[PDB]
RNA sequence: GAUGUCGGCUCAUCACAUCCUGGGGCUGAAGUAGGUCCCAAGGGUAUGGCUGUUCGCCAUUUAAAGUGGUACGCGAGCUGGGUUUAGAACGUCGUGAGACAGUUCGGUCCCUAUCUGCCGUGGGCGCUGGAGAACUGAGGGGGGCUGCUCCUAGUACGAGAGGACCGGAGUGGACGCAUCACUGGUGUUCGGGUUGUCAUGCCAAUGGCACUGCCCGGUAGCUAAAUGCGGAAGAGAUAAGUGCUGAAAGCAUCUAAGCACGAAACUUGCCCCGAGAUGAGUUCUCCCUGACCCUUUAAGGGUCCUGAAGGAACGUUGAAGACGACGACGUUGAUAGGCCGGGUGUGUAAGCGCAGCGAUGCGUUGAGCUAACCGGUACUAAUGAACCGUGAGGCUUAACCU
RNA sequence: AAUUCCUUGUCGGGUAAGUUCCGACCUGCACGAAUGGCGUAAUGAUGGCCAGGCUGUCUCCACCCGAGACUCAGUGAAAUU
RNA sequence: CACAGGUGGUCAGGUAGAGAAUACCAAGGCGCUUGAGAGAACUCGGGUGAAGGAACUAGGCAAAAUGGUGCCGUAACUUC
RNA sequence: AGGACCGAACCGACUAAUGUUGAAAAAUUAGCGGAUGACUUGUGGCUGGGGGUGAAAGGCCAAUCAAACCGGGAGAUAGCU
């Protein structure tokens, strides 16, 4: 979701604030939507875990304040802006366990470990 | 090629879950040829239809004289075809709210947009803004006009300057239909469709392809 | 700005080619004087149908 | 028109919800939701409400959540997210609707005020 | 541009009319035609009107909502007892808006505005 | 007797020596990716850090982040950071006043548009009797972007590594148009809460003012972040290029005759405008068939009687609108307002009763109030006429005809 | 460095990225001791840099309330030419 | 100029308040010598804004923001 | 106690918008600095032009200041327009 922006981590190694810096789909691309991956920047971390402040590297949109809706038009939302690290050339995610519920959208089997964590939706 | 009647309001049709349809229900009644256009003499070919039936007791007398078959009958529009095979009908030999369409197919609906009114350079065309750090005077609004200088300016007739938005017509082109009532003729579309209330409206076929 | 040089008099009045005028000499009267506009007699003495609140 | 063009919306959403609602109920919206492959299955979602009501598309009921993090859904009412029913939380509905309070902690919305 | 069923009309700032025509209504009532402008004059009807219906049983609830969007007791009075039943059997309508033109001061419409009104008897019905 | 500097913003328009996408030739071209040259201007062609910068370097994107012209496009359009006023200072120069193709802090950006030009939009008159309509389509404009994935096919190709062509299927980024049913924003005309205070005699209940006093929520409408659809296929003729057949030149040769392919370019296809298309076109329907006079008589000029179809005017109005214009309705009526009902939004009024010392609470009660909304209703206003527009339509010729 | 031309010096720090900034080095084009030198708590509508908060400054504008702009009636300018 | 400017001193009510602030009012004085409609672009003065939150820009300019009494508690440094 | 602190009157003018043929030949609006002091203000008086005054900017000396305004020498001179 745009430059700049602050989201959080719904895993870990290295976690809390992380800024988003390039929102990935081409050119103009104005915001990043749940299931969108992101160029982010470790801006907090923890003493441990392998990740640590100014790193960057790519991550996903878990959850965000927007909010999902399709079908009928059911509209989910958090205010929960997520996250969840992807260490770089290979997009899996850089983390043992995740915080937080996730959605159905992240449901594809692209991200997948994501979905089969923090048992929820 | 298919009747022309107007519109009223939108809905939602929810069922396996899709309740993204968004029905436009434009009622087409009655159609009635009411002349046909053919190759010697009316022009070319063409076959007109006016799709309607408004009780309209005060009409001027030409279009009062306008019918002439069996009943007879009065609407107000007057559309019209081209190549095809319609009947020789008046405003009598109805047409039909259920032209050829079979089930799936994408319709052509057409319409007059709204009217803005006059419109700035802002909401016209998608290109204009200016920022707020300093003079006021021209702030976010009035543009930088024609570029240019001593080419005297023959300001290349476009740009955008403001201008009334127009009522002008749209036709969304291609709109898969969704259902449509053979006796009480409504006829839904999804979403789209220029105008308001009830605009007199076309839907045409599926000439988008 | 400015004028660069006189406009006409073949100028001016070619801009008031618009002068208008109404007095369509439409229905005034339907029991008076032949006063009343297209709508209201004479107030205080006019009415639509019939004396209202006041006439002669 | 007058009920022959509203007239598809009034025999659509024909339901049987609650009629009325206070609150603070828990349903489990049970919502078909779906998933994909096989499996119908429904799992609902506990509550709170906040709504609308109107458009025979009476998308709403905010229902906001608290397991882990936070919040909503705007079920309207109809088809393969199903069965709403539910009223196990009482009420408090002292604002009633539009209870924008989106608060974390201490702060009931004190229900059994029957 | 455009706009649409955006209904009444503005004139001053937000309060002034929801002021004025406290003014002007109240005075309507006070006697039987008056005289504005067209333009207020067609305003002042959705504040009379629902000011001449109000009245049916006054049950205080309502004469203290009359006293409320009117703020006068003076005229309060004649809206639940005598103006209010001189109608009480006709729907809407108790507002006639007789135009006429012609300001002077300004060159802009009048119309007076009034209701039908008589005098205070008691009968039986007949028809 | 004044043509305002650089850079930025806004908004552009053209070139082609083309950055991406499209089509080809050669390659030290297996494939994938490239190298180079030809053709090609339809469309597209980045956000930031540093700096006044243009530029540049750097971070990270992208199909790509083109070169250039347009007073190094653009100040009667914005900015005023750079750079030439007056203040002050450092270094340096000078005995000094002061100075610098050095640095540093501070430092007034005017103009109501007549003409051309544009974007919109009306009034005349003309199209040869006058009207109401529906078209034709000469022309004119808009639009033309492209990613990824899967199938083909893990096949052709390859030692592996890797990995197509052609053709097809889905989903995106940016852009464009329409529209509010959804999600939402607004919603100072709807409801509520509450602070201070003045008043309505007082309690109670209400109202004015204090940014709508502060604030919560919200109808319609308008709206984007919301939703739906579009840049296509298909044709004609081509560019480069590739070719058939075949002389000049017994052969050979894509050219000399003739033929065949061939790209986002060109013509068309799609959307909008469009008969002032003075070359003023077409078709359908409606209305007018009373008398005389003076001329300088085929030119008319003029009087009375007539005035239609229609138009306009006025009024009630509108999802239409600056004003004009345009749409609906005018009693044979729903065109506005009001009124009835419903919806909706607020959130359980007022009054009364009871509990509590009281604040307050409970019951009456999901009450009270409620807009631009939906269904309906002539209660109010849309009056009977009046106005303009006529009275059967020029000559010549061709064809058809009681 | 209010003094450095070369110059965005070189190294370190802050940053995803820092021609500015802070700490060093010294090669001071062209610092330097009352045309004062180096420090200095406090003060400053003083120059430069960073952060939190905050937000329509901005992505990208939407709606709304008012004063003009538009229409009518009255009065009635301007530069320029 | 019947000009949103300038001009010394005196007086000093109620509720609220630290108050000659500020808000609503007394006594008292006024609505400011063109008005009536409309409800476009655009200009001026304001209100509210989804998600983001300085990405704007020369620079956070302008906005938004903080804001009271009492009490707890408060760093480098220091001429104490 | 204090050229002490927050802040009205009062005094002053750091910022932005508007105005720029203005309401106004320097202001209005929202902020802003001082506010027992080198303070601020009424009345009257004293310094005169190469002269005055100046916490110093060539600032101020009646909308005039690197030499005021008025009258004179005066029809200065103008190889320039
Ligand atoms: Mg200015
Ligand atoms: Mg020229
Ligand atoms: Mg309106
Ligand atoms: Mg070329
Ligand atoms: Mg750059
Ligand atoms: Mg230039
Ligand atoms: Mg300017
Ligand atoms: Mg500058
Ligand atoms: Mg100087
Ligand atoms: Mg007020
Ligand atoms: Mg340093
Ligand atoms: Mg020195
Ligand atoms: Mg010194
Ligand atoms: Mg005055
Ligand atoms: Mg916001
Ligand atoms: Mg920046
Ligand atoms: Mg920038
Ligand atoms: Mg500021
Ligand atoms: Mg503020
Ligand atoms: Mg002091
Ligand atoms: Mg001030
Ligand atoms: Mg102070
Ligand atoms: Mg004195
Ligand atoms: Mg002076
Ligand atoms: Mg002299
Ligand atoms: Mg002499
Ligand atoms: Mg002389």
């Amino acid at each position: 979701i745009q430059e700049q922006t602050m989201l959080n981590v719904a895993d870990n190694s290295g976690a809390r604030r992380v800024m988003c810096i390039k929102v990935l789909g081409g050119s103009h691309r104005r915001y990043a939507g749940v299931g969108d991956i992101i160029k982010i920047t470790i801006k907090e971390a923890i003493p441990r875990g392998k990740v640590k402040k100014g790193d960057v590297l790519k991550a996903v949109v878990v959850r965000t304040k927007k909010g999902v809706r399709r079908p009928d038009g059911s509209v989910i939302r958090f205010d929960g802006n997520a996250c969840v690290l992807l260490n770089n050339n290979s997009e899996q995610p850089i983390g043992t366990r995740i915080f937080g519920p996730v959605t159905r959208e992240l449901r594809s089997e692209k991200f997948m470990k994501i979905i089969s964590l923090a048992p929820e939706v | 090629m298919i009747g022309l009647v107007g519109k009223k309001v939108g809905m939602t049709r929810i069922f396996t879950e899709d309740g993204v349809s968004i029905p436009v229900t434009v009622i087409e009644v009655e159609a009635n040829r009411v002349t046909q256009v053919k190759d010697l003499a009316n022009d070319g070919y063409r076959a007109i239809q006016v799709t309607t039936g408004a009780k309209k007791a005060n009409r001027v007398t030409k279009p009062e004289a306008g019918h002439f078959a069996k009943a007879g009958v009065e609407a107000g529009r007057g559309l019209w075809e081209f190549r095809l095979a319609e009947g020789e009908e008046f405003t009598v030999g109805q047409s039909i709210s259920v032209e050829l369409f079979a089930d799936v197919k994408k319709v052509d609906v057409t319409g007059t947009s709204k009217g803005k009114g006059f419109a700035g350079t802002v909401k016209r065309w998608n290109f204009r803004t200016q920022d707020a750090t300093h003079g006021n005077s021209l702030s976010h609004r009035v543009p930088g006009s024609i570029g240019q200088n001593q080419t005297p300016g023959k300001v290349f007739k476009g740009k955008k300057m403001a201008g009334q938005m127009g009522n002008e017509r749209v036709t969304v082109q291609s709109l898969d239909v969704v259902r449509v009532d053979a006796e009480r003729n409504l006829l839904l579309v999804k979403g789209a469709v220029p105008g308001a209330t009830g605009s007199d409206l076309i839907v045409k076929p599926a000439v988008k392809a | 700005a400015v004028q660069q040089n006189k406009p006409t008099r073949s100028k001016r009045g070619m801009r008031r080619s618009h002068d208008a005028l109404t007095a369509v000499t439409s229905l005034s009267v339907d029991k008076t004087s032949g006063e009343k506009h297209l709508r209201h007699h004479i107030t205080a003495d006019g009415y639509y149908r019939g004396r209202k609140v006041i006439a002669k | 028109s007058n009920i022959i063009k509203q007239l598809e919306q009034e025999q659509m959403k024909q339901d049987v919800p609650s009629f009325r609602p206070g609150d603070t109920v828990e349903v489990k919206v049970w919502v078909v939701e779906g998933s994909k492959k096989r499996l119908q299955a429904f799992e609902g979602v506990v509550i709170a409400i906040r709504n609308r009501g109107l458009h025979s598309a009476f998308t709403v009921r905010k229902i906001s959540n608290g397991e882990g993090v936070e919040r909503v859904f705007q079920t309207h009412s109809p088809v393969v997210d199903s069965i709403s029913v539910k009223r196990r939380g009482a009420v408090r509905k002292a604002k009633l609707y539009y209870l924008r309070e989106r608060t974390g902690k201490a702060a009931r919305i004190k229900e059994r005020l029957n | 541009m455009r706009h649409r069923k955006s209904g009444r009309q503005l004139n001053r700032n937000s309060s002034h009319r929801q002021a004025m025509f406290r003014n002007m209504a109240g005075s309507l009532v006070r006697h039987e035609i008056i005289k504005t402008t067209l333009p207020k004059a067609k305003e002042l009807r959705r504040v009379v009107e629902p000011l001449i219906t109000l009245a049916k049983t006054d049950s205080v609830a309502n004469r203290r909502l009359a006293f409320a969007r009117t703020r006068d007791n003076e005229i309060v009075a004649k809206l639940f007892n005598e103006l209010g039943p001189r109608f009480a059997s006709r729907a809407g309508g108790y507002t006639r808006i007789l135009k006429c033109g012609f300001r002077a001061g300004d060159n802009a419409p009048m119309a007076y505005i009034e209701l039908v009104d008589r005098s205070e008897k008691a009968e039986a019905a007949a028809e």
